[PDB]
RNA sequence: UAAGGUGAUAUGAACCGUUAUAACCGGCGAUUUCCGAAUGGGGAAACCCAGUGUGUUUCGACACACUAUCAUUAACUGAAUCCAUAGGUUAAUGAGGCGAACCGGGGGAACUGAAACAUCUAAGUACCCCGAGGAAAAGAAAUCAACCGAGAUUCCCCCAGUAGCGGCGAGCGAACGGGGAGCAGCCCAGAGCCUGAAUCAGUGUGUGUGUUAGUGGAAGCGUCUGGAAAGGCGCGCGAUACAGGGUGACAGCCCCGUACACAAAAAUGCACAUGCUGUGAGCUCGAUGAGUAGGGCGGGACACGUGGUAUCCUGUCUGAAUAUGGGGGGACCAUCCUCCAAGGCUAAAUACUCCUGACUGACCGAUAGUGAACCAGUACCGUGAGGGAAAGGCGAAAAGA
């Protein structure tokens, strides 16, 4: 069993774009920013304990951050785990 | 023309990489050089 | 809130802990979707979690 | 390397010179030998890489008495 | 600890506001301090769309240096210097000129 | 003899300096508009230089 | 310690606080990802892969802790081989890496000079390597001296560019002795006695006194010019404070300071006092460093290039006497004088500054001064080692139109 502390840290965001838009509604999957070192096992127990939904498979990828300038002064974004979730039909979120 | 420069950064790694550098004291020496120079890039190692 | 906190037992602290994790879980949540105005919540209850973790070390010992 | 066990003698560094004094870098060498000293104490040979001169000290002072001195120094054999 | 406090009442004893009184409303880190009604500047204040736009030509007090206004010793009626004095265990500020706590 | 007294209240005159007979220096001398040498410097600067 | 604040860019957003759990500063703690000696194995640094044991389990799994090598010591075990030894396993303790200079040791150039060049020089320098410390090294006479004496080592000033050495060229270059800084002597090669007594050391407790936050800290107005006064003028005042910085111009008295006087819950340095444990001093009777000194051969270090050449070190081959003895006094002998090798330890005066604080400059002031006043060892260049810039100033205030 993943400690509850653990599960507690892993889900950081609801990522909202088109494409997550979309897989809501199209294939009941919700996109996620999680923790870069979250596994999809961690990923699919903390769905469930927290958001409390039949949770069908996780997806995940990192995404790379862009460097980005500001007032002539350059740094790069973090990189970020991102997880397609896809939820049991009939489970609503 | 093919160029003297001709990437492989398996070989970059290898010949001029942080672990290369550490194996041998000359190599050791190195680092210690641009430490106390204070480069913000020791090595190719990315 | 040192002083309340170190009256509390081990127990009670480690559901003390879990009480604020699930807090800040919470406030997280609002704060990505954008329904938390009060920003200053989020430093807060960081703030406790480290309390409570220091006197868990306390007791313990360490 | 090129040490006597018994007496430490190892190479060291002087000059050859020529009859017009040149002088050029050479090393002098100890006279070292690999030799089996049968330890009648121990009813057993020992094997030392020693200097001749160091042979000539294991005669006169026992091979025992030598033996006692490398385990100070904290030589194995 | 500071001679010149917020809600002090002060006078000012240098620059265009030389001799006006006025209470300290501010003090800032940089070692000035804002006092009501005194070293007004008009800020030609541009429309901001993203909010609401009062867009014009804002008066508005700027801060003067604190070593330039003195707390104001209603009793003389005159500009003062602060020293510091415990009464009671409790640090307190005195007027250098009649030694009276402020 | 060096007054410890006049010494601590010539400190903060800049125009004033307050020396004892050995530690006369030649610039200083000539510095000051006016020497006042005690009875007893006078004296010792005498012996100082025979 | 406090009326403000949550480091800056940086504007605002949400807030915290105002007489004491806001904040800020100091002492002691806690936390401290991954890489890196990197140490569980591996590896293209910041990653990949485990084993063992404890738990926990919703049987999906989870957490935590151990697990490097080498040295030393101990225990257990254990070949050929009968004992044994090698080997093996476990435990305990320690080590490794980094660092600007200074220090000791192992190796060790060449350009260059000699108006060429080989002896010689440069120079035991540069450089490589090993080791160590706050300093290191050296050190308590087998030393000098000169028939008088001195009395370990180190450093400074002389002696002296002398005596010497030297293709007697170029060059190299002492000591004796004097003046100073500093000063300190001990122990083993062995038993008895003494008894735990000199003494230092460890660990407590005291008392002073530093350090690591702080507290108080004097005295100015009028008038003129000016955008502004701190300037001019007038009349005052403080000063153990007229160092310095700031403030709308160049201020003793506006602010921060300064002289001066105070301050510590906690940790900690140092000097004394004193418990405790270890320590053997002192006395007596002995002992008195052998493959050593010396020698032959080959080199090296001594100012000294082997020379008439003493003394020192030793790769090689040899080889005494041992206190009735031995070393040295510049070939050597005799006499005399002086010291006692072949075991070891030892403070101070000396060297240096990556670093911290304070203060100073007939030092620089943006092509100068650090390469770098500025987000510089950066941009950029190079496979890499490595090379390596340019670039400061609106205003008093953003009042930035
Ligand atoms: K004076
Ligand atoms: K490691
Ligand atoms: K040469
Ligand atoms: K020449
Ligand atoms: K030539
Ligand atoms: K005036
Ligand atoms: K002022
Ligand atoms: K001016
Ligand atoms: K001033
Ligand atoms: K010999
Ligand atoms: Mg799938
Ligand atoms: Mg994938
Ligand atoms: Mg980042
Ligand atoms: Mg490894
Ligand atoms: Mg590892
Ligand atoms: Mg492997
Ligand atoms: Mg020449
Ligand atoms: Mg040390
Ligand atoms: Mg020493
Ligand atoms: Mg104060
Ligand atoms: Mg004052
Ligand atoms: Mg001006
Ligand atoms: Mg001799
Ligand atoms: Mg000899
Ligand atoms: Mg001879
Ligand atoms: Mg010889
Ligand atoms: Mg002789
Ligand atoms: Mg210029
Ligand atoms: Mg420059």
């Amino acid at each position: 069993m993943i400690r509850e502390e653990r599960l507690l840290k892993v889900l950081r965001a609801p990522h909202v774009s088109e494409k997550a838009s979309t897989a809501m509604e199209k294939s009941n999957t919700i996109v996620l920013k999680v923790a870069k070192d979250a596994t999809k096992a961690e990923i699919k127990a903390a769905v469930q304990k927290l958001f409390e939904v039949e949770v069908e498979v996780v997806n995940t990828l990192v995404v790379k951050g862009k460097v980005k300038r500001h007032g002539q002064r350059i740094g790069r974004r973090s990189d970020w785990k991102k997880a397609y979730v896809t939820l049991k039909e009939g489970q609503n979120l | 023309m093919k160029r003297t420069f001709q990437p492989s950064v398996l070989k970059r790694n290898r010949s001029h990489g942080f672990r290369a550098r550490m194996a041998t004291k000359n190599g050791r020496q190195v680092l210690a050089r641009r430490r106390a120079k204070g480069r913000a890039r020791l090595t190719v190692s990315k | 809130k040192a002083k309340e906190l170190r009256e509390k037992s081990v127990e009670e602290l480690n559901t003390e802990l879990l009480n604020l994790l699930r807090e800040q879980f919470n406030l997280r949540m609002q704060a990505a979707s954008g329904q938390l105005q009060q920003s200053h919540l989020l430093k807060q209850v960081r703030r406790d979690v480290a309390r409570v973790k220091t006197l868990l070390n306390e007791k313990a010992g360490a | 390397s090129r040490v006597c066990q018994v007496t430490g003698k190892r190479p060291v560094t002087g000059n050859n010179r020529s009859h017009a004094l040149n002088a050029t870098k050479r090393r002098f060498l100890p006279n070292l030998h690999s030799h089996r000293f049968w330890v009648e104490s121990e009813k057993r040979f020992v094997t030392l890489r020693v200097s001749a001169k160091g042979m000539r000290v294991i005669d006169k002072k026992g091979i025992d008495t030598v033996l006692a001195e490398l385990r100070a120094r904290g030589e194995k054999y | 600890a500071a001679k010149i406090r917020r809600d002090d009442e002060v006078i000012v004893l240098t620059g265009k506001d030389k001799g006006k009184r006025g209470k300290v409303k501010n003090v800032l880190s940089s070692g000035k301090v804002i006092v009501e009604g005194i070293n007004l500047v008009k800020k030609h204040q541009k429309p901001v769309p993203a909010l609401n736009q009062p867009g014009g030509i804002v008066e508005k007090e700027a801060a003067i240096q604190v070593s330039n206004v003195a707390i104001f010793n209603a009793a003389t009626g005159k500009a003062d210097r602060v020293g510091f004095r415990f009464e009671d265990g409790k640090k307190v500020r005195f007027f250098k000129s009649n030694s009276e706590t402020i | 003899e060096l007054d410890e007294n006049l010494f601590l209240a010539a400190r903060n005159l800049h125009k004033v300096d307050v020396r004892d007979a050995t530690g006369i220096d030649p610039v200083s001398l000539i510095a000051f508009d006016k020497v006042v040498m005690t009875a007893d410097a006078v004296k010792q600067v005498e012996e100082m230089l025979a």
